[PDB]
């Protein structure tokens, strides 16, 4: 029952409620043409609330930043 | 520099159970060293595709015989961007080190394609290994260069002038 | 990659001294690593210059951080070429190192010219370092990126199969 | 004295650079005669030294070398 953790700790409780509620809408709505909509608002936006605030004080931050504006798909 | 790789793996599974553990990957037995994972966005595009950008850091470390060409790796930071077509059962994804990029770059792309003939999930592997940086040995080059003939300048001088006093 | 680097001595002593000593260089206490020294051809021209050609051995060690990359290398072979024109009293030398070439490569373009006005035998040296070999660590590294694509390779599926086991009971 | 690669031929390669320097610093600088009036040394020396090159690796490296035309 160990889950994954957040890089930051006191966002893995927040990640792990986000992730439950994701895994049971992608295998039982998103795969199955249920839904198109996040019916995990709250769970996700608590958890990226933690996760932004973390993130800001890591050195990564502008890589990940430039990263996030690429697209290795190539679109 | 760049190294390419290549490789293909059959699951002999269905798109649901194999994209669902890809989201789920972590943690497990055969990758102690991923630290951690993170969801940075997500959200269904126009197309209805699944569109998912996730933050790992990795513990590792380097090779002995690297060391000395380079400071101290213990840890590195990955991208993960991914997209999921239910239409047509693919899923792309691409990851690549977001940090130590001066050093080594390393992309992945592994798509995963269900193939309704074989009832089974085919992954195809592509890996690219770039660099330019050479472990900076063209400035050791130069050190070394530097110092050799700075070295000889004054032993040939030198050596000269003790001769010339000699036969003088 | 090559690299140049030029120094200019000015020898306040006449043409005959200067190329005298070049002749007679060794043994030197400033050149202890100079083992021997050879004459292979020595001949006047048709412009009545000296051509000299000699081949000299010096002891030597590669850079400690190079040595786990590079084979032991104790010695190494020097030809030195050189031409005296006794008309305009300048003496021409070359030399470069003939084995470990492939590893780096160092020519020294030394001459030394009388100058009248101030009595002395000016040297100018030129000297360029070739080396286009990265001292066997690009291999090593390609060694690395095999390595690293197939634990991977391995890590990823036998992860996902162990995922789809997991959460298919 | 400096010896030469081949020690057998050290004795040979002082006779030669003795004659030599007498000749390069009394004759050839002072525009007197270019002439080798070492002609008997040399020929015992080189002889000498070359049958030593035979048996050495750097041999050729060396022949290469000798070739080339460092002074354009």
């Amino acid at each position: 029952n160990i889950m994954s953790a957040s890089f930051a700790p006191e966002c893995t409780d927040l990640k792990t409620k986000y992730d439950s509620c994701f895994n049971e809408w992608y295998s039982e709505k998103f795969l199955k043409g249920k839904s198109v909509e996040n019916e995990c608002s709250k769970q996700w936006y608590a958890y990226t609330t933690c996760v932004n605030a973390a993130l800001v004080k890591q050195g990564i931050k502008p890589a990940l930043d430039e990263a996030r504006e690429e697209a290795p798909f190539e679109n | 520099m760049v190294l390419l790789h290549k490789s293909t793996h059959i699951f002999p599974t269905d798109f649901a159970s194999v994209s669902r553990a890809f989201f789920n990957r972590y943690p497990n037995p055969y990758s102690p060293h991923v630290l951690s994972i993170d969801t940075i966005s997500r959200n269904v595009d126009q197309e209805g595709n699944l569109r998912t950008t996730r933050l790992l850091k990795k513990s590792g470390k380097l090779p002995t015989w690297v060391k000395p060409f380079l400071r101290g790796i213990t840890e590195t930071w990955i991208i993960e961007v991914s997209v999921v077509n239910p239409a047509n059962s693919t899923m792309k994804t691409y990851t690549r080190n977001l940090d130590h990029t001066g050093i080594m770059k390393v992309e992945e792309y592994t798509t995963y394609q269900f193939d309704s003939a074989t009832s089974s999930t085919i992954a195809d592997s592509r890996v690219k290994f770039s660099s330019g940086f050479n472990m900076g040995i063209k400035s050791k080059v130069e050190d070394w260069s530097r110092t050799k003939f700075d070295e000889n300048v004054k032993k040939s001088r030198m050596g000269m002038a003790f001769v010339i006093q000699k036969l003088e």
